[PDB]
């Protein structure tokens, strides 16, 4: 059929463009070019294509080969998201320090490394403040949890996610470098509030209101609890600016 | 000695006994090995083929078999192909039986062996037998699962599907039985048999979800099954399991159905009880008899009367033949159950009776008979004398079925094979593996029931959705589930109807039948689109009880209980519920909140439920696939307005607003002019439908009932109720009180029953049709959920029950005029019926209680046996209401527990006009029975006149009342009715005094 | 006592002895339960 031919062509294009540099074990694709680093934002945004391909392939599979292909795509995106979660969970001290007071020194690094998931730069050689990346990551994680892709295994990860919720819950009064990593309009960056980060964080906070991470087979303690005042404050700030 | 000698000896035995007389033209064995008989059965050839297949399976274990296995596989395949060709030769009969089953349209079971054509007319053999087809299907699926190939092309798949469709409805049509005689009297009547139902159920389990092409198959080798038919077969088997038939207390034919061929009794305790009863009641020195009082080819039997005369069965007892073939079945059961002692004891018992050929080959004679010089001596001493071998025990005549069973039993005993090899499908499992099987036991274990059922909530309108949300109720509109589609029940029925159509032969597919709740509980995929349906309770119904929310609460609760009890599929069932905006209707909006809040709580009367978004439940669940489609008060009186002209009636209809007058005018117009007349609002039928729907919307019950009677609509569930009433043992009679009544003793087609009831309705009254329908549905529901309530009643009559609750309501009204029952709500009608059905207590007048008991035709427990013992000890007989019950015919025809004696007693007792008089007579009979049983010295000198005894008791009561209360002689015995039977001076004392007066004289 | 009590007791002992010392980073148990090996 024509639909099968189009799906095969799209799968070939995706394989030749994205999947060539998946970097297994770690599961993080390089952030293009010969820089040898893994930016969180681009790595999260580089997944919607394969996720949509798998979602479209699942509903019309009805065959061993197509079901296997959908299995492979879903397990690949699960691998990538687990790789994302590992690097963040390796830095619990940083988020614990950031939970009290706000400072640039106690913030998570924005550019993680390749295999062994180490640090590449110090705390005084890059702007390590990007709430938008964490917000969009949490929002998309909630979305794929809703679709039915298991991403969470251990209960301690639920506690880490709850801590990160408080880590990003103060985005309406916290200044950041920005999406472009250049501070304000000019150079010599000074932290300044931007509406994009607040809009990114508001939907992420709204998404995880009741969505359990254990699927339909969860328990009494399987959901993330969020407030509502912060959402209203973010909405008011966005409307004002 | 190695295995070679034993296998060679078995080969010689088979060649000299079994395969010698095989017909090369057709591959099917005949019934007679001498005289050139041209008749053949189906059971013997199939059993011989199974024995050959088992021998070949045993011989397969040698890599140097020299082609011995190949010949046996080829012979079995040829026999199966010949039987399939013979079955498919007759095609019109299958199509006819699929629509109107009857002995005329029955599939032929006996035909000539030389050309595979019919030889004897159906008027001399019946040809109605369904056990053979079920056993053939089971053996065919067993052989295919073994690894053999029998099906050639796709037309055979369609033929198998049509055979399954035709056999699905075996739970209603009576059969001729395994022995072809059926009733013990042998008069030409068909009755239900439990063995046939068990075999059909086993085949239905076996054929479900199986690839018919063997190793390879994608979508053209599967068979689809309906769960409702399997459930009904299971219920019928369970109800009719203790007794094989109403006329047979026990029979030897119950053995191959609770044994290796079937393995269908998974109850342990009841299976053991039945086995012990059969062994105790049918054990014999030379084998197992067919059944008691069986005059089958005995010495007194003569070949001049096909049907036995009455009272001949009494003379035929004591000379029953012996069949040693059942010893092999018992030995097979013993080895299957791992009880060596039983195997040894039956082998030692079978050793002396066995015969030998000229070469010493074993012989199993068919039956044993007694010479004519020991006819009377054997009666005095059972089994002390010796019998004589039959003709097929010396030379020239054999028994292929018996020899095949003997060799199978010997092969099983010699440990040459294993029980797993002979049962590749795992028909029999032990107690420790009944944990995660399909269609038999649940994952929770046999003695556990804690199933959790999923429930999905779907709204109907956005306004209703937001109204529910304002109160905290969460429902989703149908427009927000765009990927998911919700279809009614008719679409699935149409899709099933489209299946199973063949043009080469002519196939109509699955008949248009409604789908049960279990079938709709699944999720289907049609043309790549998921299809979900809701139970038929939610769809709009023209009837009136669907507008009562209490009835809906009760029926959804009953459906939930049914789903909980009879769900065995893997995965949780799916339940869909819809709420309509017209349902609340203002003040009737609170109890809906109550039920929905209870549903949200999690528990509904001890049944656990789950509620969530439909899309979440759909994802991660198994979806059924249907891939065949792509391949393929009134101011008008009747008397006053009867003679009015047509134009006046039309004007009155046009300018009147009352519903009752409009309905009566429409009825007069229909009766006089006809349904094709044209009125101001279109055709007569359209106007009647419109006014009926308007009455239903306004819910005024009398007008709705009148319109329903006009529309001639009937419920599609009367047949299950009548069939379960018949299988229970009770009887139902349709008619009106004080008028003609029709009695039903066997299941009938819906057309005949509909015609009879509609003719009766046209004869006597107007709305009794809908009242009778509501009464029968309520009674069936109550007996299904509370079977113990209807204990003591045999003949169920709707009209008498109607008169009963009418009398009770009139009594309750008292000074207030009695309310009309046509205007009663369904909840009030149900409450009244449940109140009258109650076992009744004191406080109220005993005359009313006796009237209610007599109207219900209630009988005391043990009344039938007491009557039988009285009749045994009554030399003359009992005469009542002018009817006579001679002792000699009832003693020489019937037995202790036979149902026809009870039927005759009920017919004799049904001539009593006053139900209270009948109750008093029954109590007097019980008193007489107890008194006579307690003392054997006193015996009756002549026939007793119970009317005389009742008159004497009434006169004695009159004298006592005159002595005590100074009451003069008053006519009628209603004063006797008012007095309770027990107390200071009860009726029992007067009955005992009359009894002693009769005994003394 | 139903199976729930025994299963709950097994859950408590497993939580108190086995799953208590699981490492969230790698999911591998250590060879010593004390001293921070």
């Amino acid at each position: 059929s024509n639909s099968g031919v189009r799906l095969d062509g799209y799968a070939r294009l995706v394989q030749q463009t994205i999947l060539c540099h998946q970097n297994p074990v770690t599961g993080l694709l390089p952030a293009s070019y010969d820089q040898k680093d893994a930016w969180v934002r681009d790595n999260v945004y580089s997944i919607l294509a394969v996720w949509g391909l798998g979602l479209a392939y699942r509903k019309n599979a009805d065959r061993d080969e197509d079901k296997a292909k959908a299995y492979e795509l879903e397990q690949s995106v699960v691998k990538l998201m687990r790789g994302l979660l590992h690097c963040m969970i390796r830095q619990v001290d940083k988020v614990e320090s950031f939970k009290y007071s706000q400072s640039t020194k106690d913030s998570l690094h924005a550019k993680y490394n390749t295999k062994t998931c180490a640090t590449v730069v110090g705390d005084d050689q890059w702007g390590h403040l990007q709430l938008d990346a964490t917000s969009v990551y949490l929002l998309f994680l909630a979305q794929m949890t809703a679709s039915g892709l298991h991403i969470i295994h251990s209960l301690d990860e639920v506690n880490f996610i709850q801590n990160l919720v408080f880590y990003i819950e103060a985005a309406y009064k916290t200044a950041d470098f920005g999406i472009w990593e250049r501070g304000d309009k000019t150079n010599q960056g000074i932290s300044e509030l931007n509406a994009s980060s607040v809009g990114m964080a508001k939907a992420a906070l709204e998404a995880l209101d009741e969505l359990d991470l254990f699927g339909v087979k969860g328990g009494p303690q399987s959901v993330i609890h969020v407030l509502a005042d912060e959402v209203q404050h973010c909405q008011s700030i966005l409307n004002s600016l | 000695e190695t295995l070679w000698d034993k296998l060679d000896h078995y080969y010689r035995i088979v060649k000299s006994t079994l395969l010698l007389y095989q017909s090369p033209t057709t591959g099917l064995f005949p019934t007679k090995t001498c005289g050139g008989d041209q008749k053949a059965k189906i059971q013997d050839s199939l059993y011989c083929a199974a024995g050959a297949w088992a021998l070949a399976l045993a011989y397969r274990r040698i890599d140097d078999d020299k082609g011995r296995t190949h010949e046996l596989e080829h012979s079995a395949i040829k026999c199966m192909r010949g039987i399939l060709y013979c079955y498919m030769r007759q095609a019109d009969k299958v199509q006819q039986f699929k629509q109107d089953p009857r002995p005329t349209t029955c599939l032929h079971s006996v035909f000539n062996v030389h050309t595979g054509d019919e030889l004897l007319s159906y008027e001399e053999y019946g040809h109605l037998q369904i056990n053979a087809v079920s056993l053939y299907l089971l053996y065919l699926v067993e052989m295919i699962s073994s690894g053999l190939q029998i099906i050639y092309n796709t037309d055979e798949v369609s033929f198998i599907q049509n055979l399954v469709f035709c056999v699905e409805r075996v739970y209603r049509v009576p059969d001729f039985g395994v022995w072809e005689r059926g009733s013990k009297y042998n008069n030409g009547s068909t009755e239900l048999h439990s063995s046939s139902v068990g075999l059909a159920k086993a085949a239905l389990e076996a054929i479900n979800g199986f690839n018919l092409f063997g190793n390879q198959g994608c979508s053209w080798s599967v068979i689809f099954v309906d769960l409702d038919a399997h459930n009904r077969n299971r219920q019928t088997l369970c109800s009719l399991l203790p007794r094989e038939s109403r006329s047979h207390n026990t029979d030897a034919a119950l053995l191959p159905c609770i044994s290796y061929p079937a393995f269908a009794l998974d109850d342990e305790v009841l299976f053991s009880q039945t086995l012990d009863k059969v062994v105790r009641k049918l054990k014999g020195k030379y084998g197992f008899k067919r059944f008691l009082r069986d005059g089958y080819r005995t010495s007194l039997e003569d070949p001049n009367r096909c049907y036995y005369k009455p009272a001949e069965i009494k003379l035929f007892d004591g000379i029953e033949c012996e069949f040693p073939i059942f010893f092999l079945y018992m030995m097979i059961d013993g080895v299957f159950r791992g009880n060596p002692k039983q195997v040894q004891e039956y082998q030692d018992l079978l050793t002396p009776v066995l015969h030998h050929t000229t070469e010493g080959y074993p012989v199993v004679p068919k039956y044993y008979y007694v010479p004519a010089d020991f006819v009377e001596y054997e009666k005095n001493n059972p089994g002390s004398q010796k019998r004589f071998p039959s003709n097929c025990g010396r030379d020239g005549k054999l028994f292929l079925w018996g020899q095949a069973l003997y060799i199978i039993a010997k092969l099983l005993a010699d440990e040459l094979i294993s029980p797993k090899d002979i049962d590749p499908v795992q028909r029999y499992v032990p107690l420790k593996d009944q944990r995660n099987v399909s269609m038999r036991f649940s994952n929770q274990g046999p003695l556990e029931n804690d199933l959790v059922v999923h429930v999905a909530l779907i709204a109907e309108s956005q306004r209703l959705q937001v109204f529910l949300n304002t109160y905290g109720i969460q429902t989703q509109t149908p427009q927000q589930v765009e990927p998911i589609q919700i279809w009614p029940q008719q679409e699935l029925v149409k899709a099933y109807l489209q299946l199973g159509i063949n043009e080469k032969l002519g196939l109509s597919g699955r008949p248009d039948r409604p789908i049960g709740c279990l079938g709709t509980s699944k999720i289907y995929r049609i043309l790549g689109k998921t299809v979900v349906c809701y139970p038929i309770i939610f769809d709009l119904s023209d009837f009136y009880m669907s507008q009562d929310v209490f009835l809906l609460i009760d029926d959804i609760k009953n459906a939930l209980q049914f789903i909980k009890q009879y769900w065995k599929m893997h995965g949780r069932p799916l339940f869909l519920v819809l709420i309509r905006e017209d349902n609340i209707r203002g003040s009737r909006f609170n109890p809906i909140l109550d039920m929905l809040a209870a549903l949200k709580k999690g528990i509904i009367g001890g049944v656990k439920v789950h509620v969530d978004r439909l899309q979440t439940l759909i994802s991660g669940a198994v979806v059924e696939q249907l891939d065949f489609l792509r391949i393929s008060q009134p101011d008008v009186n009747i008397s006053e307005w009867k003679d009015k002209p047509t134009h006046e009636i039309l004007q009155k209809l046009n300018d009147c607003s009352c519903l009752a007058s409009q309905a009566i005018l429409l009825g007069i117009l229909l009766k006089r002019e006809g349904p094709n007349f044209i009125t101001k609002e279109g055709t007569v039928s359209d106007h009647i439908e419109r006014v009926y729907r308007r009455a239903g919307s306004q819910k005024l019950w009398l007008a709705v009932r009148y319109g329903a009677a006009f529309t001639q609509k009937f419920s599609s569930s009367i047949a299950p109720h009548i069939t379960t009433f018949l299988v229970h043992g009770k009887q139902v009679t349709l008619g009106a009180f004080g008028h003609e009544e029709e009695v039903i003793s066997n299941p009938l087609s819906p057309r005949v029953i509909q015609n009879i009831i509609y003719y009766k309705c046209n004869t006597h009254d107007e709305r009794e049709a809908v009242i009778q329908q509501e009464l029968v549905i309520h009674i069936g529901w109550i007996i299904s959920n509370n079977p113990e309530l209807f204990s003591g009643m045999l003949k169920i009559r709707i009209g008498w029950i109607i008169h009963a609750m009418e009398y009770e309501l009139q009594i309750r009204g008292g000074d207030k005029p009695a309310l009309d029952l046509y205007q009663l709500s369904p909840s009030e009608v149900k409450q009244l019926l449940l109140d009258i059905l109650q076992p009744q207590q004191n406080g109220r007048c005993w005359l009313n209680r006796r009237q209610i008991d007599g109207s219900l035709n209630r009988t005391p427990t043990g009344f039938y046996d007491r009557v039988w013992q009285i009749l045994e000890r009554t030399p003359n007989g009992i005469i009542v209401a002018g009817k006579h019950l001679p002792q000699q015919p009832t003693l020489s025809d019937m037995t202790m527990y036979e149902m026809n004696f009870s039927l005759l007693v009920e017919d004799t007792l049904g001539n009593i006009d006053q139900p209270q008089y009948r109750q008093i007579v029954v109590e007097l009979l019980m008193v007489v029975s107890i008194v006579l049983e307690r003392n054997p010295e006193l015996e009756f000198q002549d026939k007793v006149d119970l009317d005389r005894l009742v008159k004497e008791a009434f006169n004695e009561f009159q004298k006592d009342q005159s002595r005590l209360k100074e009451i003069e002689k008053q006519d009628d015995m209603t004063s006797f009715y008012n007095t309770p039977p027990l107390g200071k001076r009860g009726t029992c004392s007067y009955l005992t005094k009359a009894v002693m007066n009769l005994l003394l004289e």
